[PDB]
DNA sequence: ATCGGATGTATATATCTGACACGTGCCTGGAGACTAGGGAGTAATCCCCTTGGCGGTTAAAACGCGGGGGACAGCGCGTACGTGCGTTTAAGCGGTGCTAGAGCTGTCTACGACCAATTGAGCGGCCTCGGCACCGGGATTCTCGA
DNA sequence: TCGAGAATCCCGGTGCCGAGGCCGCTCAATTGGTCGTAGACAGCTCTAGCACCGCTTAAACGCACGTACGCGCTGTCCCCCGCGTTTTAACCGCCAAGGGGATTACTCCCTAGTCTCCAGGCACGTGTCAGATATATACATCCGAT
């Protein structure tokens, strides 16, 4: 059957910045397992964001918002810029 | 015409569609918009880049080509952001970064 | 031979340094099976609940092992004392 | 006698209310007889209660002091007299008043005289009681200990300890003649006023009142007395919520509601209705409001000496100046369409009102620390290069300067500079605690005395105090409110000064501060031509339009200069130029302002 | 002599956490000198949070229908408890 | 505006089970952010449990699951037979 | 037909509609049983009635009819139970139970 | 005379006065303090702040208001776990 | 000779007359200041209501009560009466907040 | 102190073996076009409630003192734990035998969502008096030098 | 060393204000319909489990010496406590102004939803190199005798 997961998007990141690096089994089992963690914490933030301002739509606005609170310091802010230049990105096309 | 995926028309390399896709049949919200795929998608790889790259360079300190779960423990482990951001979280097969007390040093 | 101590901060040093379970397989399967055995009887485990089950444990272990080794510094010594356990536990929030 | 007043004073019967029909009749009828108008509030709460329903039912078929009286030491003046008549007569017909005279009329001696008519004559030495605020109370000792020298007045101060042992001794002893106490000490000393039946209730500056439901109202309500004697020497305002309170106080028989009495004259289908009853309001009010007013009462003194300076701003005072416009340009030259904040305008005028007055106030302007005192800050300011000059000029001829500044730092450089210049001083300032507000102030106003100048600030400074030995009284500046700079000048302008008051005013030409005076003066202005006749040429209905938009045109007035770019002070030039433009400003404004008062006229000018 | 068909052996399980075992934990965190009475109240804190945890991975297996615990019970009933484990799945 | 609450349900609750004392306004307030946590904990649980099992409805057994789960020993065990009963009776009437 | 909530229904006290709303609106899932809001307003119930008792309790202990924030507090506290629920919880105007170490008492 | 105007302020640390600390102490069933701890306390009472009124600030930016509301606290309090009952 | 409680006497009245009350142990206008200027950091020209404030405080006594209440174990487990710096330090390492 | 010795550790090298990084087909879910509808963006009102300043009363905070009791350093002593060697035991590995448990695929039907209409449970406002929060005087108790 | 002084619990009367009671506007409950969902079904393939048995090998068990450290005792000294005085700023009562929080209306555009279409990602299978392992050497540290 199939399950997907974040097995290649991470392997594409890795050999974007360690060119010449590779990544064993386990690693990629917990890199895979990092990832839906802070998708799940972002996701669940900007949830309760939304219901709180009694809202019923998600929006970059709303993710923007919780990668702030979740991340400390410098990954929030290096993340936002990240997420605001994509986006930019996005919608200049 | 043909078709483009949403990552490449934002420039990333992490899938917008299935974040979208998991957004919505996920339980969080009503109505899902169109940015926040994009920016959730975007926020992700940022992370894993910066983790990725610290367990290479572990991993390259120890004169290996891949990385293992101790490299993954010890770039967490020594970089004071990623310490915080996974303090609750335990990492299999990690072990111990290397620390004794300098009162038990001998004399 | 070697003066007391000695041996100790080697044997710390190799420990700190590689990853392996240090609790045996077998002593801790027979524990966990025998310990779920009051809530539900006729129980199956797969091998790698067991597995995540030790890893988890032994995380546990460690952790409690270095509040311990603080308080028992922290006191003016170098020997850890059922006194520092229950301190660290009760400090910690679980007692 | 402690036992004709323990017989007397104490609460010998508990009850509630207890007339039913003669004092409210006779009042009621006193009132119809005096212009009664009155009807619609007795048939309503007639008609709304049974009590005066039947009280109604009824209603179908039903010393004049030619002198200044021998025993008050001294004499009173003429209207002073009058109102004592007032206050006589108003007590033959059981009804009260409310004496409003103007700020420093000595409505306190009027009280005094009153309750010594009281004892004296008609012989009640009942319990009196005089609420005020605490500044005002060794005041009011002070004068009960000097007109009518054999009162047992006593002040109501100290800690609890202290307290409760005059309570248990002399109050609750009934061995006084009458009580003093502020708003805070009749607040918390409740109960051992609440048992006493009190002949009468006196309140300076009554204003504290205004409010219907403060608790200070609240627990006035019920103490149990007959005739009550507010004062209030501000004129009162033009809202009617505040004066129906006053007069639910002074009389609860008539004034017994509320939404009546406004749905009577205030709340009208056209507002003519109200415009025309402002006259049955005046017929109503007359009886019960006497006022009188300095202006058409007493010459008794030289009118004023009003001078006026336009100082130049100092070099540094120019750096400064820049400093502060180049950080704060763009909130005024025009704006970002009128969206900067309100409070951003402010903060800025305060930034420029801080430079202009001195350039210390902000810090790293002094040279290196650590700090010498010397000349070097007074030619740092031409402001206080002119003082310093004026200063040494008045000293030497003789006088007692007076110095009103708006804020405490301004004072404590004043200060140090004044130390610098070895004359002895006072600071006022709100910070100072009483009984040493009081050796200060009794220090100066003492016999001869090496306390030459005498600082305060405004708001902190025009509260019942007598300093008029001094005669010229330059202030530092100005503040929005004409009344508080008034208050502070007659601080020395008042009875019993002998000379002339000399008035300065300290104003920076090419900035901020110079639009102040005008547009203080279209504040000032405008407000007189109410007094009188209620209306007049006075097309100039924005007042300013706007604030964000007034004070953005305040800012403005040297805002192209400075931006784009020993020196003795030589004082009478300065005198000469600085009066003939100040009498051509009066010139102007006198005309209605008919040219342009604001005219919402100007544009941006700190472009870059 | 006879009666042998009565089990009569087989120490506690909790005993299988030896000394040893105990005295490597104890190094690896990183503590020189050890107490005698460790090894008691060593045990006795394993014993209670394998009970905790187990307790709930065990609700977890049984809402399910199942009669077997799986690694993901066991990660859900950790993340409940407040302590996530990364690597088995999840 | 419309704010609803439990503090009409708490009051009937505490009549019911100390027929003449009362309770004051903090302590009501209390109690509502009481039962909202424990609403929410209960709620999110069994959210939880259902999107484990691939389910799509919340049912009694996911909300009797989260009891076992949230409250401890003593309490579980009551509470859950509280809630049998009650949801027994509702059904057969 | 004359109408019936399902409180009277149930046998509860706390209201059955409003519950059914709030798992409806809270995107808890996509469908709610008939059943979850009777079992979760009986499970509310539960737990409301028994910390009121033992706070009534604590109330009559000392001498008052009116349950405030300290009584809730020590309800919770002393009973061993309840404070496990609300171990993280801090209860406004609670103060703490009174407990002072053995070894600080004089000999 | 010769005291100049200096017009020192204090910290607003300062404001969590010596004995705040000994009595929040005696409630905590502390018998004898040293005097070295009022540093410390006045340190950490900082951090904690600082952490809560951060992330009460980002919900308030959220919202688009300037107004920080108790509900913007106590989401921001329950968000490190530290539930508070009794505002909403 | 006036009469002088022996050292330890009044300190055990306090912790008795404190943990059998309710009220807040701080100031409340010094910890207001504090909030605003903490704020002011994070944004400028902020407006706080009345129930945030004494949320805040409610939160940061009941930190610093239950700290203070692990800084006395750790003192007496060194055999001693007296708390010090260091354990807070150790009370904090401990509880996971360094 | 210093020096040799004996042990433990880091370093370089050859070998393997098994997991990782690759390519291939294909199928499902992500993208492209299109429609209809309702959420939320923007504007405009409104009045609540924050801010910002003032002055007073009084409790709390700060300061300096005197003194003794607790923290800390030093000494001694006995014990209990560490180091090392010999011995025994259990873990780990492999191999047996069978069977259920658990995860993949279609058809039903009964239960939960939607829409209409309607009333009546619940929210809000407003009162009023009983519990509680003061305030004082009295007996109880508890601490501390004689 | 028990009597003196200071702190505490207790009762009695007072005042006040907050909780509980009562009255008047609105969405849960009633019907009718109807569609996916989730119980039931068969089939199929990989794991667990429960009694064993044989074998290798390291780790656990036990023991004796000794040593250094835990622990108790003594001294000493200085730091923290209780306390009385003086100062300061918090709390409270207050007033005045205006930002902005909350609500209402319209409209329009963006999101959901349907159909069509196609290509990206997933399972399957696969070949080789990265790292683990076992040796031998160099050398780095600890330790005791001098
Ligand atoms: N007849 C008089 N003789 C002497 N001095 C008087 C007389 N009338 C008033 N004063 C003085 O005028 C001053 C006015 O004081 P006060 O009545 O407190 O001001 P205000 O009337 O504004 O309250 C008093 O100090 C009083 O001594
Ligand atoms: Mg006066």
């Amino acid at each position: 059957t199939r399950k997907e997961s974040y097995a290649i998007y991470v392997y594409k990141v890795l050999k974007q910045v360690h060119p010449d690096t590779g990544i064993s089994s386990k690693a990629m089992s917990i890199m895979n397992s990092f990832v839906n963690d802070v998708f799940e914490r972002i996701a669940g933030e900007a949830s309760r964001l939304a219901h709180y301002n009694k809202r019923s739509t998600i929006t970059s606005r709303e993710i923007q918002t919780a990668v702030r609170l979740l991340l400390p310091g410098e990954l929030a802010k290096h993340a936002v810029s990240e997420g605001t230049k994509a986006v930019t990105k996005y919608t200049s096309a | 015409a043909k078709a483009k995926t949403r990552s490449s028309r934002a420039g990333l390399q992490f899938p917008v569609g299935r974040v979208h896709r998991l957004l919505r049949k996920g339980n969080y919200a009503e109505r899902v918009g169109a940015g926040a795929p994009v920016y959730l998608a975007a926020v992700l790889e940022y992370l894993t880049a910066e983790i990725l790259e610290l367990a290479g360079n572990a991993a390259r300190d120890n004169k290996k080509t891949r990385i293992i779960p101790r490299h993954l423990q010890l770039a967490v482990r020594n970089d004071e952001e990623l310490n915080k951001l996974l303090g609750r979280v335990t990492i299999a097969q990690g072990g111990v970064l290397p620390n004794i007390q300098s009162v038990l040093l001998p004399k | 031979r070697y003066r007391p101590g000695t041996v100790a901060l080697r044997e710390i040093r190799r420990y700190q340094k590689s990853t392996e379970l240090l609790i045996r397989k077998l002593p801790f399967q027979r524990l966990v099976r025998e310990i779920a055995q009051d809530f539900k009887t006729d129980l199956r485990f797969q091998s790698s609940a067991v597995m995540a089950l030790q890893e988890a444990s032994e995380a546990y272990l460690v952790a409690l092992f270095e509040d311990t080794n603080l308080c028992a510094i922290h006191a003016k010594r170098v020997t850890i004392m059922p006194k520092d356990i229950q301190l660290a536990r009760r400090i910690r929030g679980e007692r | 006698d402690p036992e004709s007043n323990k017989k007397r004073y104490l609460l010998k019967d508990a009850n509630g209310k207890k007339f039913d029909l003669e004092g409210t009749t006779k009042r009621f009828e006193h009132l119809l007889s005096l212009s009664g108008l009155f009807k619609h509030f007795i048939e309503s709460k007639a008609a709304k209660d049974p009590k005066f329903r039947q009280v109604l039912d009824v209603l179908e078929e039903n010393f004049q002091f030619r002198e200044s009286p021998a025993y008050v030491n001294g004499q009173l003046r003429p209207y002073q007299i009058q109102g004592v008549n007032w206050l006589v007569s108003l007590h033959k017909n059981k009804i009260a008043g409310i004496l409003a005279d103007e700020m420093g009329l000595g409505k306190t001696l009027q009280t005094i005289s009153f309750l010594g008519y009281l004892r004296y004559i008609e012989k009640i030495p009942g319990p009196f009681l005089v609420i005020a605020p605490k500044s005002t109370l060794n005041n009011w000792l002070r004068e009960i200990n000097r007109w009518t020298p054999d009162v047992n007045a006593f002040i109501l101060q100290g800690d609890k300890e202290e307290r409760a042992e005059l309570i248990q001794k002399k109050l609750l002893g009934c061995d006084f003649d009458v009580v003093i106490a502020s708003y805070e000490i009749i607040i918390r000393e409740k109960s051992p006023l609440k048992k006493i039946n009190w002949e009468y209730i006196i309140i300076d500056e009554a204003h504290r009142i205004k409010n219907e439901e403060s608790m200070l109202s609240q627990v006035l309500r019920e103490f149990t007395s007959r005739n009550r004697l507010l004062i209030t020497g501000t004129p009162l305002q033009n809202n009617l919520h505040e004066l129906w309170a006053l007069l639910n106080f002074l009389l609860p028989d008539i004034f017994s509601d509320a939404q009546d009495f406004d749905d009577w004259f205030s709340s009208e289908s056209t507002e003519e209705d109200q415009d025309k009853i402002v006259k049955q309001l005046h017929t109503v009010l007359q009886p019960f409001l006497l006022r009188r007013i300095k202006s058409d009462v007493e010459t008794s003194l030289l009118p004023k000496k009003e001078l006026n300076l336009y100082v130049g701003m100092s070099s540094m005072q120019k750096k400064w100046y820049k400093k502060i416009l180049e950080k704060d340009l763009d909130a005024v030259n025009g704006s970002n369409g009128s969206k900067e904040s309100k409070t951003r305008l402010l903060n800025i005028m305060m930034q420029l009102r801080k430079c202009c007055n001195h350039p210390y106030l902000f810090d790293g302007a002094e040279p290196g620390p650590p700090y010498t005192t010397d000349e070097h800050l007074v030619y740092n300011a031409a402001k206080l290069q002119v003082l310093d000059k004026l200063l040494k000029k008045l000293k030497e001829e003789g006088s007692r300067v007076l110095i009103f500044s708006q804020m405490s730092r301004l004072l404590d450089i004043l200060e140090d500079y004044c130390y610098f210049r070895n004359y002895e001083y006072c600071r006022i300032d709100g910070s100072t605690a009483h009984e040493d507000r009081i050796q200060a102030i009794d220090d100066y106003n003492a016999p001869d005395s090496k306390k030459f100048v005498f600082l305060l600030t405004t708001r902190a400074g025009g509260l019942g105090i007598n300093l008029t030995s001094a005669d010229v009284v330059v202030l530092y500046d100005s503040d929005w409110n004409p009344q508080a700079d008034l208050q502070a000048m007659d601080r020395a302008h008042r009875i019993g000064q002998k000379k002339q008051v000399k008035v300065f005013r300290l104003v920076t030409d090419n900035s901020v501060e110079e639009k102040i005076l005008e547009r203080a003066t279209q504040k000032l202005r405008l407000d007189q031509l109410v007094i009188q006749q209620n209306r007049t040429s006075l097309k100039k209905k924005e007042n300013k339009a706007d604030s964000k938009d007034a004070l953005l045109s305040m800012i403005q007035h040297g805002a192209a200069d400075v931006f784009k770019s020993g020196d003795d002070i030589d004082l009478d030039e300065l005198l000469l130029k600085s009066e003939n433009k100040t009498k051509s400003l009066n010139a102007k404004y006198e005309t209605l302002g008919l040219d342009d008062l604001q005219k919402f006229n100007q544009d941006s000018a700190y472009e870059w | 002599g006879g009666a042998k068909r009565h089990r009569k052996v087989l120490r506690d399980n909790i005993q299988g956490i030896t000394k040893p075992a105990i005295r490597r934990l104890a190094r690896r965190g990183g503590v020189k000198r050890i107490s005698g009475l460790i090894y008691e109240e060593t045990r006795g804190v394993l014993k209670v949070f394998l009970e905790n945890v187990i307790r709930d991975a065990v609700t977890y297996t049984e809402h399910a229908k199942r009669k077997t615990v799986t690694a993901m019970d066991v990660v859900y009933a950790l993340k409940r408890q407040g302590r996530t484990l990364y690597g088995f799945g999840g």
